[PDB]
Protein backbone atom coordinates (compact mmCIF):
# COMPACT_ATOMS: atom_id res chain seq x y z
CA UNK A 1 0.00 0.00 0.00
CA UNK A 2 1.20 3.54 -0.81
CA UNK A 3 2.91 5.94 1.59
CA UNK A 4 -0.21 8.05 2.19
CA UNK A 5 -2.07 4.98 3.53
CA UNK A 6 -1.71 5.49 7.28
CA UNK A 7 -3.84 5.63 10.41
CA UNK A 8 -3.51 9.00 12.10
CA UNK A 9 -5.05 8.90 15.61
CA UNK A 10 -5.30 5.30 16.76
CA UNK A 11 -8.09 2.76 16.34
CA UNK A 12 -11.81 3.36 15.89
CA UNK A 13 -14.61 1.93 18.03
CA UNK A 14 -16.75 0.90 15.07
CA UNK A 15 -19.75 -0.28 17.11
CA UNK A 16 -19.89 3.02 19.00
CA UNK A 17 -19.40 4.97 15.75
CA UNK A 18 -22.39 3.59 13.84
CA UNK A 19 -24.25 3.99 17.13
CA UNK A 20 -23.22 7.66 17.22
CA UNK A 21 -24.09 8.35 13.56
CA UNK A 22 -27.53 6.76 13.91
CA UNK A 23 -28.33 9.00 16.89
CA UNK A 24 -27.36 12.16 15.00
CA UNK A 25 -28.75 11.26 11.58
CA UNK A 26 -31.92 10.90 13.66
CA UNK A 27 -31.27 14.13 15.58
CA UNK A 28 -31.10 16.45 12.57
CA UNK A 29 -33.94 14.55 10.89
CA UNK A 30 -36.10 14.89 14.02
CA UNK A 31 -35.30 18.60 14.35
CA UNK A 32 -36.22 19.05 10.68
CA UNK A 33 -39.48 17.18 11.30
CA UNK A 34 -40.09 19.43 14.32
CA UNK A 35 -39.31 22.53 12.24
CA UNK A 36 -41.81 21.94 9.41
CA UNK A 37 -44.49 19.72 11.04
CA UNK A 38 -43.51 17.13 8.43
CA UNK A 39 -41.86 13.78 9.04
CA UNK A 40 -39.92 13.28 5.82
CA UNK A 41 -39.43 9.50 5.94
CA UNK A 42 -43.10 8.99 6.82
CA UNK A 43 -44.03 11.69 4.25
CA UNK A 44 -47.06 12.77 6.27
CA UNK A 45 -48.08 16.14 7.73
CA UNK A 46 -48.03 16.79 11.46
CA UNK A 47 -49.62 19.52 13.62
CA UNK A 48 -48.28 22.94 14.50
CA UNK A 49 -47.19 26.19 12.88
CA UNK A 50 -47.94 25.24 9.25
CA UNK A 51 -51.33 24.11 7.94
CA UNK A 52 -50.33 21.40 5.46
CA UNK A 53 -52.32 21.05 2.24
CA UNK A 54 -52.19 18.98 -0.95
CA UNK A 55 -52.91 20.31 -4.44
CA UNK B 1 -19.19 47.14 -20.74
CA UNK B 2 -19.25 44.47 -18.04
CA UNK B 3 -15.45 44.22 -18.29
CA UNK B 4 -15.29 47.79 -16.94
CA UNK B 5 -17.73 47.12 -14.06
CA UNK B 6 -17.10 43.40 -13.38
CA UNK B 7 -20.43 42.27 -11.99
CA UNK B 8 -19.07 38.71 -11.85
CA UNK B 9 -16.24 39.56 -9.44
CA UNK B 10 -18.55 41.38 -7.02
CA UNK B 11 -20.95 38.43 -7.02
CA UNK B 12 -18.00 36.19 -6.13
CA UNK B 13 -17.05 38.31 -3.11
CA UNK B 14 -20.67 38.18 -1.93
CA UNK B 15 -20.83 34.38 -2.23
CA UNK B 16 -17.57 34.00 -0.29
CA UNK B 17 -19.23 35.41 2.85
CA UNK B 18 -21.59 32.44 3.39
CA UNK B 19 -19.41 29.30 3.30
CA UNK B 20 -17.03 30.73 5.89
CA UNK B 21 -15.64 28.76 8.87
CA UNK B 22 -15.04 30.24 12.30
CA UNK B 23 -11.77 31.65 13.60
CA UNK B 24 -11.98 30.11 17.08
CA UNK B 25 -13.55 26.66 16.79
CA UNK B 26 -10.49 25.21 18.53
CA UNK B 27 -11.15 27.27 21.67
CA UNK B 28 -14.96 27.22 21.59
CA UNK B 29 -16.24 24.10 19.78
CA UNK B 30 -13.53 21.42 19.77
CA UNK B 31 -12.45 19.65 22.96
CA UNK B 32 -10.27 16.74 21.82
CA UNK B 33 -8.69 18.09 18.61
CA UNK B 34 -6.02 20.80 18.60
CA UNK B 35 -4.54 22.87 15.74
CA UNK B 36 -1.57 20.47 15.65
CA UNK B 37 -3.97 17.65 14.77
CA UNK B 38 -5.62 19.65 11.97
CA UNK B 39 -2.22 20.16 10.33
CA UNK B 40 -1.60 16.41 10.60
CA UNK B 41 -4.84 15.35 8.90
CA UNK B 42 -4.57 18.18 6.35
CA UNK B 43 -1.07 17.00 5.43
CA UNK B 44 -2.49 13.51 4.88
CA UNK B 45 -5.34 14.63 2.61
CA UNK B 46 -2.91 16.69 0.53
CA UNK B 47 -0.75 13.60 -0.04
CA UNK B 48 -3.85 11.60 -1.00
CA UNK B 49 -4.97 14.25 -3.49
CA UNK B 50 -1.45 14.36 -4.94
CA UNK B 51 -1.15 10.58 -5.26
CA UNK B 52 -4.60 10.28 -6.87
CA UNK B 53 -3.88 13.27 -9.17
CA UNK B 54 -7.05 15.02 -8.05
CA UNK B 55 -8.28 18.25 -9.58
CA UNK B 56 -6.57 21.31 -8.13
CA UNK B 57 -9.65 22.45 -6.19
CA UNK B 58 -10.39 19.18 -4.38
CA UNK B 59 -8.00 19.45 -1.42
CA UNK B 60 -8.71 23.13 -0.54
CA UNK B 61 -12.46 22.53 -0.93
CA UNK B 62 -12.23 19.54 1.42
CA UNK B 63 -10.39 21.66 3.99
CA UNK B 64 -13.23 24.17 3.64
CA UNK B 65 -15.72 21.41 4.44
CA UNK B 66 -13.56 20.23 7.36
CA UNK B 67 -13.14 23.63 9.03
CA UNK B 68 -16.86 24.30 8.61
CA UNK B 69 -17.90 21.02 10.25
CA UNK B 70 -15.45 21.61 13.10
CA UNK B 71 -17.11 25.01 13.57
CA UNK B 72 -20.45 23.27 14.23
CA UNK B 73 -19.80 19.92 15.95
CA UNK B 74 -17.20 18.67 18.43
CA UNK B 75 -15.28 15.84 16.75
CA UNK B 76 -13.42 13.11 18.62
CA UNK B 77 -9.72 12.58 18.02
CA UNK B 78 -10.32 9.08 16.63
CA UNK B 79 -12.91 10.38 14.13
CA UNK B 80 -10.95 13.34 12.72
CA UNK B 81 -9.54 11.15 9.94
CA UNK B 82 -13.05 9.92 9.11
CA UNK B 83 -14.20 13.54 8.81
CA UNK B 84 -11.21 14.25 6.57
CA UNK B 85 -11.80 11.26 4.31
CA UNK B 86 -15.46 12.28 4.01
CA UNK B 87 -14.64 15.89 3.08
CA UNK B 88 -12.49 14.62 0.21
CA UNK B 89 -15.29 12.25 -0.80
CA UNK B 90 -17.77 15.11 -1.24
CA UNK B 91 -15.30 17.59 -2.76
CA UNK B 92 -14.24 15.02 -5.35
CA UNK B 93 -17.89 14.67 -6.38
CA UNK B 94 -18.15 18.46 -6.77
CA UNK B 95 -14.98 19.01 -8.81
CA UNK B 96 -13.95 15.77 -10.56
CA UNK B 97 -15.38 13.87 -13.52
CA UNK B 98 -14.76 10.42 -12.03
CA UNK B 99 -14.61 11.08 -8.26
CA UNK B 100 -12.64 9.09 -5.73
CA UNK B 101 -14.25 5.82 -4.71
CA UNK B 102 -15.28 5.30 -1.10
CA UNK B 103 -13.17 2.13 -1.01
CA UNK B 104 -9.98 3.91 -2.09
CA UNK B 105 -10.33 6.55 0.64
CA UNK B 106 -10.75 3.81 3.25
CA UNK B 107 -7.56 2.18 1.96
CA UNK B 108 -5.76 5.51 2.39
CA UNK B 109 -6.74 5.39 6.08
CA UNK B 110 -4.88 2.05 6.32
CA UNK B 111 -8.40 0.55 6.42
CA UNK B 112 -9.18 2.36 9.67
CA UNK B 113 -12.65 3.37 8.47
CA UNK B 114 -15.25 1.29 6.66
CA UNK B 115 -17.04 2.19 3.40
CA UNK B 116 -20.56 2.49 4.85
CA UNK B 117 -19.19 4.50 7.79
CA UNK B 118 -17.93 6.96 5.18
CA UNK B 119 -21.27 6.95 3.36
CA UNK B 120 -23.12 7.59 6.63
CA UNK B 121 -20.64 10.36 7.45
CA UNK B 122 -21.35 11.82 4.00
CA UNK B 123 -25.03 12.26 4.86
CA UNK B 124 -24.06 13.80 8.20
CA UNK B 125 -21.53 16.22 6.70
CA UNK B 126 -23.78 17.36 3.85
CA UNK B 127 -26.80 17.82 6.12
CA UNK B 128 -24.76 19.67 8.75
CA UNK B 129 -23.55 22.02 6.01
CA UNK B 130 -27.18 22.21 4.78
CA UNK B 131 -25.99 21.20 1.29
CA UNK B 132 -23.93 24.40 0.96
CA UNK B 133 -21.23 22.58 -0.99
CA UNK B 134 -20.72 25.06 -3.87
CA UNK B 135 -18.31 27.19 -1.87
CA UNK B 136 -16.12 29.79 -3.53
CA UNK B 137 -12.64 28.42 -4.04
CA UNK B 138 -9.39 30.39 -4.30
CA UNK B 139 -9.03 28.81 -7.75
CA UNK B 140 -12.16 30.73 -8.78
CA UNK B 141 -10.50 34.05 -7.96
CA UNK B 142 -7.15 32.99 -9.47
CA UNK B 143 -8.75 32.34 -12.86
CA UNK B 144 -10.58 35.67 -12.64
CA UNK B 145 -7.38 37.54 -11.79
CA UNK B 146 -5.40 35.93 -14.62
CA UNK B 147 -8.14 36.91 -17.07
CA UNK B 148 -7.40 40.57 -16.22
CA UNK B 149 -3.59 40.29 -16.49
CA UNK B 150 -1.98 41.02 -19.90
CA UNK B 151 0.55 38.18 -19.76
CA UNK B 152 1.55 35.43 -22.16
CA UNK B 153 -0.27 32.12 -21.76
CA UNK B 154 3.05 30.40 -21.06
CA UNK B 155 3.71 32.88 -18.24
CA UNK B 156 0.15 32.43 -16.94
CA UNK B 157 0.57 28.66 -16.56
CA UNK B 158 3.59 29.09 -14.27
CA UNK B 159 1.76 31.72 -12.21
CA UNK B 160 -1.33 29.50 -12.04
CA UNK B 161 0.69 26.46 -10.94
CA UNK B 162 2.82 28.34 -8.40
CA UNK B 163 -0.26 29.97 -6.87
CA UNK B 164 -2.07 26.62 -6.69
CA UNK B 165 0.89 25.33 -4.69
CA UNK B 166 0.65 28.35 -2.39
CA UNK B 167 -3.11 27.83 -2.01
CA UNK B 168 -2.58 24.21 -0.95
CA UNK B 169 0.06 25.20 1.62
CA UNK B 170 -2.35 27.77 3.07
CA UNK B 171 -5.04 25.11 3.55
CA UNK B 172 -2.71 23.06 5.77
CA UNK B 173 -1.98 26.07 7.99
CA UNK B 174 -4.33 27.30 10.71
CA UNK B 175 -3.35 31.01 10.31
CA UNK B 176 -5.37 31.13 7.04
CA UNK B 177 -8.81 29.93 8.19
CA UNK B 178 -9.81 33.56 8.81
CA UNK B 179 -8.72 34.60 5.31
CA UNK B 180 -11.46 34.54 2.65
CA UNK B 181 -10.72 32.72 -0.62
CA UNK B 182 -10.25 36.05 -2.41
CA UNK B 183 -7.47 37.05 -0.01
CA UNK B 184 -5.79 33.64 -0.27
CA UNK B 185 -5.96 33.74 -4.08
CA UNK B 186 -4.71 37.33 -4.37
CA UNK B 187 -1.74 36.75 -2.09
CA UNK B 188 -0.92 33.51 -3.90
CA UNK B 189 -0.85 35.34 -7.24
CA UNK B 190 1.46 38.18 -6.20
CA UNK B 191 3.72 35.69 -4.41
CA UNK B 192 3.85 33.54 -7.55
CA UNK B 193 4.61 36.54 -9.77
CA UNK B 194 7.79 37.12 -7.75
CA UNK B 195 8.87 33.76 -9.17
CA UNK B 196 10.19 31.95 -6.07
CA UNK B 197 13.25 34.27 -6.14
CA UNK B 198 14.75 32.21 -8.99
CA UNK B 199 14.56 35.14 -11.43
CA UNK B 200 13.91 38.87 -11.48
CA UNK B 201 10.26 39.09 -12.62
CA UNK B 202 9.75 40.29 -16.20
CA UNK B 203 5.97 40.77 -16.39
CA UNK B 204 4.11 42.95 -18.88
CA UNK B 205 2.07 44.29 -15.94
CA UNK B 206 4.31 45.56 -13.15
CA UNK B 207 4.04 44.09 -9.67
CA UNK B 208 3.24 47.53 -8.25
CA UNK B 209 0.26 47.87 -10.58
CA UNK B 210 -0.73 44.24 -9.97
CA UNK B 211 -0.85 44.46 -6.17
CA UNK B 212 -2.72 47.77 -6.22
CA UNK B 213 -5.19 46.43 -8.78
CA UNK B 214 -5.78 43.28 -6.74
CA UNK B 215 -6.11 45.32 -3.54
CA UNK B 216 -8.93 47.49 -4.93
CA UNK B 217 -11.02 44.66 -6.43
CA UNK B 218 -10.90 42.48 -3.28
CA UNK B 219 -11.32 45.62 -1.11
CA UNK B 220 -8.28 45.75 1.16
CA UNK B 221 -5.34 48.01 1.84
CA UNK B 222 -2.18 47.18 -0.17
CA UNK B 223 -0.22 46.72 3.06
CA UNK B 224 -2.74 44.05 4.11
CA UNK B 225 -2.11 42.19 0.85
CA UNK B 226 1.66 42.45 1.37
CA UNK B 227 1.34 40.92 4.84
CA UNK B 228 -0.65 38.03 3.35
CA UNK B 229 2.05 37.53 0.71
CA UNK B 230 4.70 37.53 3.45
CA UNK B 231 2.78 34.91 5.44
CA UNK B 232 2.52 32.73 2.32
CA UNK B 233 6.23 32.96 1.52
CA UNK B 234 6.96 32.27 5.19
CA UNK B 235 4.82 29.14 4.81
CA UNK B 236 6.93 28.16 1.80
CA UNK B 237 10.12 28.49 3.85
CA UNK B 238 8.73 26.38 6.71
CA UNK B 239 7.31 23.75 4.36
CA UNK B 240 10.68 23.25 2.66
CA UNK B 241 12.37 22.96 6.07
CA UNK B 242 10.51 19.70 6.80
CA UNK B 243 12.78 17.31 4.93
CA UNK C 1 -43.55 11.95 -4.56
CA UNK C 2 -46.76 13.83 -3.77
CA UNK C 3 -46.64 17.63 -3.58
CA UNK C 4 -47.59 19.34 -0.31
CA UNK C 5 -48.36 22.97 0.53
CA UNK C 6 -48.60 25.18 3.61
CA UNK C 7 -49.23 28.73 4.77
CA UNK C 8 -48.26 30.52 7.97
CA UNK C 9 -47.23 34.96 6.96
CA UNK C 10 -46.64 33.35 3.61
CA UNK C 11 -46.60 30.16 1.53
CA UNK C 12 -44.36 27.10 1.14
CA UNK C 13 -44.27 24.23 -1.37
CA UNK C 14 -42.82 20.72 -1.16
CA UNK C 15 -40.74 18.44 -3.38
CA UNK C 16 -39.55 14.87 -2.75
CA UNK C 17 -36.94 13.10 -4.90
CA UNK C 18 -35.73 9.55 -4.34
CA UNK C 19 -32.20 9.01 -5.64
CA UNK C 20 -30.51 5.63 -6.41
CA UNK C 21 -27.99 5.35 -3.51
CA UNK C 22 -25.67 2.48 -2.64
CA UNK C 23 -22.63 2.51 -4.92
CA UNK C 24 -20.71 5.51 -3.54
CA UNK C 25 -23.12 7.50 -1.41
CA UNK C 26 -25.10 10.30 -3.01
CA UNK C 27 -25.06 10.61 -6.82
CA UNK C 28 -22.84 13.21 -8.45
CA UNK C 29 -25.81 14.95 -10.07
CA UNK C 30 -27.66 15.09 -6.74
CA UNK C 31 -24.96 16.81 -4.68
CA UNK C 32 -24.07 19.30 -7.43
CA UNK C 33 -27.53 20.51 -8.49
CA UNK C 34 -28.78 20.90 -4.90
CA UNK C 35 -25.61 22.74 -3.88
CA UNK C 36 -26.00 25.13 -6.81
CA UNK C 37 -29.60 25.74 -5.76
CA UNK C 38 -28.23 26.42 -2.27
CA UNK C 39 -25.66 28.81 -3.78
CA UNK C 40 -28.33 31.04 -5.35
CA UNK C 41 -30.14 31.70 -2.06
CA UNK C 42 -26.96 33.31 -0.70
CA UNK C 43 -27.76 36.28 -2.96
CA UNK C 44 -31.50 36.33 -2.12
CA UNK C 45 -32.87 37.37 -5.48
CA UNK C 46 -36.46 38.71 -5.46
CA UNK C 47 -37.18 37.39 -8.98
CA UNK C 48 -36.27 33.74 -8.27
CA UNK C 49 -38.16 31.18 -6.19
CA UNK C 50 -36.63 30.88 -2.72
CA UNK C 51 -35.43 27.42 -1.70
CA UNK C 52 -35.96 27.21 2.06
CA UNK C 53 -34.45 23.91 3.22
CA UNK C 54 -33.01 20.58 2.07
CA UNK C 55 -33.68 17.41 4.09
CA UNK C 56 -32.13 14.02 3.31
CA UNK C 57 -33.50 10.91 5.03
CA UNK C 58 -31.97 7.43 4.87
CA UNK C 59 -31.00 0.85 1.79
CA UNK C 60 -32.93 3.94 0.68
CA UNK C 61 -32.44 7.71 0.67
CA UNK C 62 -34.96 10.45 -0.09
CA UNK C 63 -33.96 14.13 -0.09
CA UNK C 64 -36.89 16.55 0.06
CA UNK C 65 -36.60 20.11 -1.24
CA UNK C 66 -38.71 22.79 0.47
CA UNK C 67 -39.43 25.69 -1.90
CA UNK C 68 -41.36 28.92 -1.60
CA UNK C 69 -44.76 28.68 -3.29
CA UNK C 70 -47.01 31.08 -5.16
CA UNK C 71 -50.37 30.16 -6.68
CA UNK C 72 -50.61 32.44 -9.72
CA UNK C 73 -48.47 31.74 -12.77
CA UNK C 74 -48.15 34.04 -15.77
CA UNK C 75 -50.96 32.52 -17.83
CA UNK C 76 -53.42 32.95 -14.96
CA UNK C 77 -52.16 36.53 -14.66
CA UNK C 78 -52.66 36.99 -18.40
CA UNK C 79 -56.13 35.42 -18.37
CA UNK C 80 -57.08 37.64 -15.39
CA UNK C 81 -55.97 40.75 -17.30
CA UNK C 82 -58.41 43.55 -18.15
CA UNK C 83 -60.42 42.94 -21.35
CA UNK C 84 -58.37 45.48 -23.36
CA UNK C 85 -55.22 43.81 -22.01
CA UNK C 86 -52.41 44.75 -19.69
CA UNK C 87 -51.27 48.40 -19.63
CA UNK C 88 -47.96 49.10 -21.32
CA UNK C 89 -46.26 50.26 -18.11
CA UNK C 90 -47.44 47.08 -16.36
CA UNK C 91 -45.94 44.92 -19.12
CA UNK C 92 -42.64 46.84 -18.97
CA UNK C 93 -42.54 46.27 -15.21
CA UNK C 94 -43.00 42.52 -15.63
CA UNK C 95 -40.44 42.42 -18.45
CA UNK C 96 -37.92 44.12 -16.16
CA UNK C 97 -38.41 41.57 -13.37
CA UNK C 98 -38.32 38.78 -15.97
CA UNK C 99 -34.95 39.92 -17.32
CA UNK C 100 -33.57 40.66 -13.85
CA UNK C 101 -34.20 37.12 -12.63
CA UNK C 102 -33.05 35.61 -15.92
CA UNK C 103 -29.78 37.56 -15.87
CA UNK C 104 -29.33 36.34 -12.30
CA UNK C 105 -29.53 32.71 -13.43
CA UNK C 106 -27.36 33.33 -16.50
CA UNK C 107 -24.74 35.01 -14.29
CA UNK C 108 -24.63 31.78 -12.25
CA UNK C 109 -24.20 29.60 -15.37
CA UNK C 110 -27.83 28.42 -15.31
CA UNK C 111 -29.83 28.13 -18.54
CA UNK C 112 -33.57 27.77 -18.00
CA UNK C 113 -33.90 25.76 -21.24
CA UNK C 114 -37.69 25.59 -20.75
CA UNK C 115 -39.26 29.02 -20.27
CA UNK C 116 -43.04 29.27 -20.66
CA UNK C 117 -45.84 31.24 -18.96
CA UNK C 118 -46.59 28.15 -16.86
CA UNK C 119 -43.06 28.50 -15.40
CA UNK C 120 -43.02 32.26 -14.75
CA UNK C 121 -44.88 32.79 -11.47
CA UNK C 122 -46.36 36.10 -10.29
CA UNK C 123 -47.15 36.96 -6.68
CA UNK C 124 -50.28 38.73 -5.48
CA UNK C 125 -48.16 41.87 -5.09
CA UNK C 126 -46.96 41.86 -8.69
CA UNK C 127 -43.53 40.27 -8.15
CA UNK C 128 -42.31 37.95 -10.91
CA UNK C 129 -40.49 34.83 -9.70
CA UNK C 130 -38.85 32.29 -12.00
CA UNK C 131 -39.03 28.61 -11.11
CA UNK C 132 -38.34 25.07 -12.35
CA UNK C 133 -34.64 25.22 -13.14
CA UNK C 134 -31.57 23.19 -12.25
CA UNK C 135 -33.40 19.90 -11.67
CA UNK C 136 -45.49 19.04 -25.47
CA UNK C 137 -45.24 22.79 -26.17
CA UNK C 138 -42.53 23.70 -28.70
CA UNK C 139 -43.74 27.29 -29.04
CA UNK C 140 -41.08 28.92 -26.85
CA UNK C 141 -38.03 26.86 -27.84
CA UNK C 142 -35.25 28.70 -29.63
CA UNK C 143 -34.44 27.75 -33.24
CA UNK C 144 -31.08 26.36 -32.12
CA UNK C 145 -33.02 24.02 -29.82
CA UNK C 146 -35.59 22.96 -32.42
CA UNK C 147 -32.70 22.22 -34.80
CA UNK C 148 -31.02 20.22 -31.98
CA UNK C 149 -27.87 22.30 -32.45
CA UNK C 150 -25.46 23.67 -29.84
CA UNK C 151 -27.56 25.65 -27.34
CA UNK C 152 -26.51 27.99 -24.54
CA UNK C 153 -28.07 30.81 -22.49
CA UNK C 154 -29.46 32.73 -25.53
CA UNK C 155 -32.13 30.00 -25.75
CA UNK C 156 -33.88 31.76 -22.86
CA UNK C 157 -33.79 35.14 -24.61
CA UNK C 158 -35.74 33.68 -27.52
CA UNK C 159 -38.34 32.45 -25.03
CA UNK C 160 -38.44 35.95 -23.53
CA UNK C 161 -39.37 37.43 -26.91
CA UNK C 162 -42.16 34.91 -27.46
CA UNK C 163 -43.62 35.82 -24.07
CA UNK C 164 -42.91 39.53 -24.61
CA UNK C 165 -45.14 39.42 -27.69
CA UNK C 166 -47.64 37.18 -25.88
CA UNK C 167 -48.37 39.72 -23.13
CA UNK C 168 -49.51 42.20 -25.79
CA UNK C 169 -51.40 39.46 -27.64
CA UNK C 170 -52.64 37.01 -24.97
CA UNK C 171 -52.16 34.50 -27.81
CA UNK C 172 -48.85 32.68 -28.42
CA UNK C 173 -46.68 34.03 -31.22
CA UNK C 174 -45.74 30.81 -33.05
CA UNK C 175 -47.77 27.61 -32.66
CA UNK C 176 -46.52 24.61 -34.62
CA UNK C 177 -46.88 20.85 -34.89
CA UNK C 178 -43.37 19.38 -34.77
CA UNK C 179 -39.96 21.03 -34.64
CA UNK C 180 -39.99 21.21 -38.44
CA UNK C 181 -43.35 22.99 -38.40
CA UNK C 182 -42.42 25.29 -35.51
CA UNK C 183 -39.30 26.46 -37.36
CA UNK C 184 -41.56 27.09 -40.34
CA UNK C 185 -43.81 28.99 -37.93
CA UNK C 186 -40.74 30.99 -36.89
CA UNK C 187 -39.83 32.10 -40.43
CA UNK C 188 -43.17 33.88 -40.92
CA UNK C 189 -41.69 36.97 -39.27
CA UNK C 190 -37.87 37.04 -39.34
CA UNK C 191 -37.71 35.52 -42.82
CA UNK C 192 -35.38 32.71 -43.82
CA UNK C 193 -31.82 33.32 -42.57
CA UNK C 194 -28.88 33.15 -45.01
CA UNK C 195 -26.31 30.39 -45.37
CA UNK C 196 -23.54 30.91 -42.80
CA UNK C 197 -25.96 32.10 -40.11
CA UNK C 198 -27.22 28.50 -40.26
CA UNK C 199 -25.15 26.04 -38.20
CA UNK C 200 -24.34 22.49 -39.22
CA UNK C 201 -24.47 19.26 -37.24
CA UNK C 202 -28.16 20.22 -37.19
CA UNK C 203 -31.21 18.03 -37.77
CA UNK C 204 -32.78 19.93 -40.68
CA UNK C 205 -30.82 21.37 -43.63
CA UNK C 206 -31.54 24.87 -44.87
CA UNK C 207 -33.13 23.58 -48.08
CA UNK C 208 -36.01 22.25 -46.01
CA UNK C 209 -37.69 25.69 -46.02
CA UNK C 210 -38.89 27.90 -48.87
CA UNK C 211 -37.15 31.24 -49.51
CA UNK C 212 -38.95 33.76 -47.32
CA UNK C 213 -38.59 37.42 -46.46
CA UNK C 214 -38.83 39.18 -43.09
CA UNK C 215 -42.25 40.68 -42.43
CA UNK C 216 -42.84 43.89 -40.45
CA UNK C 217 -42.91 43.32 -36.71
CA UNK C 218 -46.01 45.35 -35.80
CA UNK C 219 -48.02 42.96 -37.98
CA UNK C 220 -47.86 40.45 -35.12
CA UNK C 221 -47.80 42.90 -32.17
CA UNK C 222 -49.25 46.24 -33.34
CA UNK C 223 -50.34 47.36 -29.86
CA UNK C 224 -46.63 47.71 -29.06
CA UNK C 225 -44.54 50.80 -29.81
CA UNK C 226 -41.82 51.00 -32.44
CA UNK C 227 -38.99 51.04 -29.88
CA UNK C 228 -40.45 47.91 -28.29
CA UNK C 229 -40.60 46.30 -31.73
CA UNK C 230 -36.85 46.62 -32.28
CA UNK C 231 -36.30 45.14 -28.82
CA UNK C 232 -38.50 42.19 -29.79
CA UNK C 233 -36.41 41.65 -32.93
CA UNK C 234 -33.18 41.57 -30.92
CA UNK C 235 -34.72 38.85 -28.74
CA UNK C 236 -36.20 37.06 -31.77
CA UNK C 237 -32.95 36.90 -33.75
CA UNK C 238 -32.09 33.60 -35.40
CA UNK C 239 -28.33 33.60 -34.77
CA UNK C 240 -27.90 32.96 -31.02
CA UNK C 241 -24.62 34.92 -30.97
CA UNK C 242 -26.33 38.12 -32.22
CA UNK C 243 -29.36 37.60 -29.95
CA UNK C 244 -29.62 40.25 -27.26
CA UNK C 245 -28.63 39.28 -23.73
CA UNK C 246 -30.78 39.68 -20.63
CA UNK C 247 -28.58 42.44 -19.21
CA UNK C 248 -28.44 44.31 -22.53
CA UNK C 249 -32.24 44.19 -22.78
CA UNK C 250 -32.54 45.89 -19.38
CA UNK C 251 -30.47 48.79 -20.74
CA UNK C 252 -32.86 49.21 -23.68
CA UNK C 253 -34.74 52.50 -23.67
CA UNK C 254 -38.16 50.85 -24.07
CA UNK C 255 -37.92 49.19 -20.64
CA UNK C 256 -36.43 52.30 -19.00
CA UNK C 257 -38.80 53.47 -16.27
CA UNK C 258 -39.67 57.13 -16.82
CA UNK C 259 -38.95 59.78 -14.18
Amino acid sequence: KPSACRNLFGPVDHEELTRDLEKHCRDMEEASQRKWNFDFQNHKPLEGKEEWQEV
Amino acid sequence: ANLLNDRVLRAMLKAEETCAPSVSYFKCVQKEVLPSMRKIVATWMLEVCEEQKCEEEVFPLAMNYLDRFLSLEPVKKSRLQLLGATCMFVASKMKETIPLTAEKLCIYTDNSIRPEELLQMELLLVNKLKWNLAAMTPHDFIEHFLSKMPEAEENKQIIRKHAQTFVALCATDVKFISNPPSMVAAGSVVAAVQGLNLRSPNNFLSYYRLTRFLSRVIKCDPDCLRACQEQIEALLESSLRQA
Amino acid sequence: GTVYKARDGHFVALKSVRVPNGEEGLPISTVREVALLRRLEAFEHPNVVRLMDVCATSREIKVTLVFEHVDQDLRTYLDKAPPPGLPAETIKDLMRQFLRGLDFLHANCIVHRDLKPENILVTSGGTVKLADFGLVTLWYRAPEVLLQSTYATPVDMWSVGCIFAEMFRRKPLFCGNSEADQLGKIFDLIGLPPEDDWPRDVSLPRGAFPPRGPRPVQSVVPEMEESGAQLLLEMLTFNPHKRISAFRALQHSYLHKDE
